[PDB]
């Protein structure tokens, strides 16, 4: 059992609560979108990966932005923190271009 | 947030007699289409906001076409595929509008 | 509105929008530099500097 | 696939070709419960074509719109725009412009001398023959690279016969007869 | 500070080719005063793409 106890302390007791614990190690994965079709190219890397940690050690429990709101349903996978759009306005001055670390 | 890019309120104008209402659908009326800018500011980063933007969302320029009671879609519409929105909901769907040209 | 008139510079998406324009014909200006617009884009990206 | 206002678009994306019987899909990216009220805007600026297509509960779609080629007003050339007109949930309005042209078949007639050059200076009829009946679309002076080539509607399906007749100042006439069933080159 | 995509029903209905667009501010009238000036923006070497 690694799900934190529901606990009865003594009988008369009641209270049942469980636990988890979360961190986000990095993926990152190019959904990608052209210049000249929009104006603006898009890397978007979505959305970190969860993962659990016990004492310290994570393991990589898969792309988080659907569990966690905010996200955004981009190629039907939602995408949602821990990411990038970077935002390229090409047009006839060369390129202008801002970008939003997501 | 600190917005960097801008980003649209897409908008068109169609007929309720050419409305389903068992899904929230428009189902026709070729008429007439449009869409606003939003711009907070173009921020370098974070320091620059605008928390409320209020938007009289456009749609001119049908002048030849009929106008009678009208449905209209909406929808808070990042640029292209831009950065993550919504917490929602984004899509808005007047039910009684009236059209004037 | 009694509360009025307003300076409206026009200028580019290169250009800065919190400040005025350092040239200013009375009636018009050229910006001789390209954009190319994007196939189902219906639009000119351009800022409105009021203040 | 690029990701136009939102919604990804998989199809219609803006440049594609089409051709006699072939098929006008629709995937995208919606929103749920969304609808797309879909018209093909033709090159004479009307909508031979209005259909109102469902997505599913779940952001997705493959659909079948329109067969084009296998119906009136689209048996002949020219440029449409489909317009997504995607009457959902979500207004995205989308000018998808798109092409077609009809199948078209090359059928071939040679003439040869075993002395061993080509032979030359022929009227060669190529006939529509596929009526029942001998209706002459294209008659060509021979060339001098050996191929008697004539361009000719076609579709698919169909055993298009062809009669090809060489009447030549020279040599004797002759008159020889092909079919071209579906896209082939005829040559004898 | 605005930006405005100025909207256009021909212009994405338009073919590619070298087009210059004079963009006037003109009151819809009723509105309040604009323009201390330029009243106008013109692109003069603007390139369609459609």
């Amino acid at each position: 059992n690694v799900l934190p106890t529901l606990t009865e302390l003594a009988a008369g007791n009641g209270t049942f609560t469980g636990s988890l614990q979360f961190t986000i190690v990095p993926n990152n994965t190019v959904v990608q979108i052209p210049s000249s079709l929009t104006k603006t190219s898009f890397a978007v890397y979505t959305n970190g990966s969860l993962a659990i940690v016990l004492n310290g050690k994570a393991y990589s429990l898969g792309p988080a932005g659907l569990f966690l709101l905010p996200f955004v349903t981009y190629t039907g996978s939602a995408i949602g923190a821990n990411a990038t759009a970077i935002i390229t306005v090409s047009d006839g001055v060369g390129t202008s271009t801002t970008q939003v670390p997501i | 947030l600190p917005y960097p890019q801008e980003f649209q309120i897409q908008a068109f104008v169609y007929e309720a007699s050419q409305f389903n209402v068992h899904t929230g659908s428009p189902t026709a009326a070729p008429v007439y289409f449009s869409y606003s800018a939003v711009r907070a500011y173009p921020a370098l980063g974070i320091g620059t906001s605008v928390p409320n933007l209020l938007v009289y969302v456009q749609l001119q320029g049908i002048s030849n076409l009929p106008a009678g009671k009208y449905v209209i879609v909406l929808s808070a519409v990042p640029f292209a595929g831009g950065p993550v929105l919504s917490e929602y909901p984004a899509q808005l769907i007047f039910t009684n509008v009236t059209l004037t040209q | 509105t009694a509360e009025n008139f307003t300076p409206i510079r026009l200028a580019p998406f290169q250009v800065p929008a919190q400040v005025p324009l350092p040239n200013a014909p009375k009636l018009k200006y050229e910006y001789n530099g390209s954009i190319v617009i994007t196939p189902q884009q219906q639009v000119l990206k351009i800022y409105v500097t009021s203040i | 696939a690029v990701t136009i206002n939102g919604i990804t678009f998989y199809s219609p994306v803006p440049n594609q070709t089409y051709k006699y019987g072939q098929q006008l899909v629709l995937s995208i990216q919606s929103q749920p419960n969304a609808l797309v009220t879909l018209y093909v805007y033709d090159p004479k600026g009307n909508v031979v074509y209005n259909n109102v297509y469902q997505t599913n509960s779940s952001g997705g779609l493959t659909a079948t719109i329109a067969t084009f080629g296998s119906t009136p007003g689209f048996t002949t050339v020219g440029t449409y725009t489909v317009s997504l007109s995607v009457q959902g949930t979500t207004s995205e309005s989308a000018s998808v412009n798109v092409q077609y042209v009809p199948l078209t078949s090359t059928i071939t007639a040679t003439v040869v001398n075993q002395e061993g050059s080509p032979l030359a200076g022929a009227t060669v009829q190529l006939y529509n023959t596929t009526s029942g009946s001998n209706t002459l679309v294209a008659t060509q002076t021979t060339n001098s690279q050996g191929v008697a080539t004539f361009t000719v509607l076609s579709f698919p399906g169909v055993t298009q016969t062809f009669k090809l007749v060489a009447s030549l100042q020279g040599y004797a006439a002759s008159t020889a007869s092909v079919s071209i069933t579906g896209q082939q080159n005829a040559s004898v």
